[PDB]
């Protein structure tokens, strides 16, 4: 939902893990991405595993 | 009780018109109306797809024949419309009122089967993939009831369409039943507000999607305690007299003067002449179902082919149907591939329908066959 | 109560194999099995031949559909198979189980009529004597049920077969009924050990034999105290609207423009034009059943013949059926030629069936007709 609990009222809901199951147990587990919203970056080096 | 939204008939002679001015300016189709009355559905037998039985429920407001009934549930069903894309869809049971008695008990028919009514489809359309038949069947320009969109799982309807008998003109009901048996899926009609926030319309769609895009097979057990009802269905139409007293007309007399030739079908599937048999009876059937067949000699004069006789004495698909109570230890929802264990015997198939009653929650299991 | 022997279905796919090694050395067909269970038949209605009604009985053991039920009686029936030769045949009532309900009440169908099931016979086989038709109908290489042999009276089936309607393809049931009506006989199925002492097999035979080789006609009286159910059956098919409004097409208009010609059938049977009639009504029917017929002019142009119209307006064989209780002063049995006196009127025909119940013993009398 993205409810602002710190400034206002309401119940905050946020997904962190995605569990894929079968009839017996768990088949695969994929965690939710951790978004890092920034304005300006002053970095020396970088290593990317996906894409920019 | 359950909540019910009562709307007047979704007449496509009215709603199919693309005159509605969208907030951006664009001209699109007319959106669904607001319920003329909010009532509560009581004393109900409500099916999910309407595979075998028609729904029946008494309603608080005095509904009439033609009206659309939307039964609401405070739960959500997630359908996988694309490989990764999963959409938040609200649980709905949409029906058309077919008849109301003196005591206001309405006979409800599942929206989809009530939509593809009286529609006939020639063999020419059935020659292509199953997607082409679904795209033909679901059209607001042809159907008795209004349709806005169709959600369909590409993998399940990817295969080549089932071959039609005599290449004749069949009804939309018979072809859908034949297709839904092979694909092991059943349709569910759902009323939901348009995906885009700009579009304020309430729309009706048909569902051919599942919780998993790439459906997986489940293995479960059904105990006798769940009030199990076992009955045998037939998917494919094949003949019932396994033994054939075949007569061939004599050319010289233009009559059936010559004696008949008897043909028996073995347990394996092959068809042989009865005289040619040299066995112990172990490879032959337990009961002899017989019929007398009359054939006319071809222009060439040769007797009719063994293979042509074989098709008429060939066996039909004996399929087991199981109707039982919902097990809370291992819940089974509609459109799930299952392998059911019942009284020491294994039955494989899918969950076709689901009845939401006041007393119980039951499932219709259809054994797809194709065992050896 | 009555004693019952329960065997599994006499499958000809198994028993019609000549692999049984006889004590002398030679090979013969597979003999009948031993009863899987010996039970006692209670609450019964048992028909000797199965002419009109199907038998019903509640059995102690849990029999299933397909099983053969042999009802035993501590008495012997002597059938005359040759002019002088008589065989000591034990009294039997053999049936096939058609359906069993929840309360184990089994619906029994007489073995013969269950054996000649689904069998079709064209006009070509009916052209010969009654012996050829019986030899075709009773054959384990075609029939749904197993049969080893048949004993019959040469004199009763000696005569030429009845002429078929439209010379079409008739079922084994319809032809047998048509033949059994003219010959005044009914078949009985019985299980008996092979005649030769060397052969240890138990065999099933269809009976077309009687206590007298040269059957004699008996003259008796049936009283109102015997609880008589008087009704009417029709042997031959002839049209029921005794008056004909015949229309003939006009050549010039290629239409029915010309007025109709009415044809009346007199009490004697003579068909005349209604206009030509000059009588007092005494020679005409007491009731007028009319019908309107349409005809197309022949290639020559001449109107349709009088005799051809006659066939479409002919009376059918009105035959009286009397079902009555057994008289111990003069007992009557199955296949007996009789002349019955009932309420001052004489009726002539044969004893077609016999019903064995826990309370009474009844007979069905069928008039053969051909009175004037």
């Amino acid at each position: 939902n993205g409810v602002d609990i710190n400034n206002g009222s309401g119940v905050l809901k946020v997904c962190f893990d995605i569990v894929t199951t079968s009839g017996t147990g768990v088949t695969s587990t994929k965690p939710i991405v951790q978004t890092s919203t920034l304005d300006s970056i002053s970095v020396n080096d970088m290593t990317v595993s996906g894409s920019i | 009780m359950l909540e019910a939204n009562v709307y007047d008939n979704f007449n496509p002679n009215y709603y199919n018109i693309s005159d509605f001015s969208m907030p951006n300016g664009k001209k699109e189709k007319r959106g669904l109306p607001i319920p003329k009355a909010r009532c509560q559905v009581i004393n109900y037998e409500l099916w999910e797809t309407g595979y075998l039985y028609t729904s029946s429920a008494t309603l608080t407001v005095s509904v009439e024949v033609g009206d659309i009934v939307q039964i609401l549930f405070p739960e959500v069903v997630p359908i996988e419309e694309a490989l990764g894309k999963k959409k938040k869809l609200n649980l709905d049971m949409v029906y058309l009122v077919t008849d109301v008695d003196e005591s206001n008990k309405a006979t409800l028919k599942n929206y989809f089967w009530a939509m593809i009514e009286s529609l006939d489809v020639p063999n020419a359309i059935t020659k292509t993939t199953n997607f082409a038949i679904i795209d033909y069947l679901i059209d607001p320009n042809k159907n008795n009831l209004m349709s806005y969109g169709y959600f369909f799982n590409s993998s399940i309807f990817a295969g080549k369409a089932t071959i039609n008998r005599k290449a004749e003109t069949s009804s939309a009901h018979d072809v859908a039943k034949r297709i839904f048996s092979k694909v092991q899926f059943q349709p569910t009609t759902t009323i939901q507000h348009a995906p885009s926030e700009t579009d304020p319309r309430n729309l009706l769609f048909i569902n051919f999607a599942s919780r998993n895009w790439n459906r997986k097979r489940i293995t479960t057990r059904v105990d006798i305690k769940q009030s199990v009802t076992m009955d045998t269905e037939t998917i494919v139409d094949r003949s019932a007299y396994n033994f054939a007293v075949v007569f061939v007309k004599n050319k010289a007399t233009d009559d059936y003067t010559d004696p008949p030739k008897m043909y028996i079908a073995k347990n394996n599937g092959d068809v042989i002449d009865y005289s040619t048999y040299h066995g112990d009876g172990t490879d032959l059937p337990d009961v002899r179902t017989a019929k007398t067949l009359f054939y006319d000699r071809d222009d060439h004069g040769n007797p009719p082919e063994l293979s042509t006789i074989k098709v008429e004495i060939s066996p039909s698909t004996i399929v087991t149907r199981l109707i039982f109570n919902q097990n809370e230890l291992l819940p089974l929802y509609v459109n799930d591939l299952v392998d059911i264990w019942y009284e020491g015997k294994l039955y494989s198939g899918y969950i076709a329908d689901r009845v939401k009653t006041e007393f119980n929650d039951r499932l219709i299991f259809v054994e797809s066959g194709d065992k050896p």
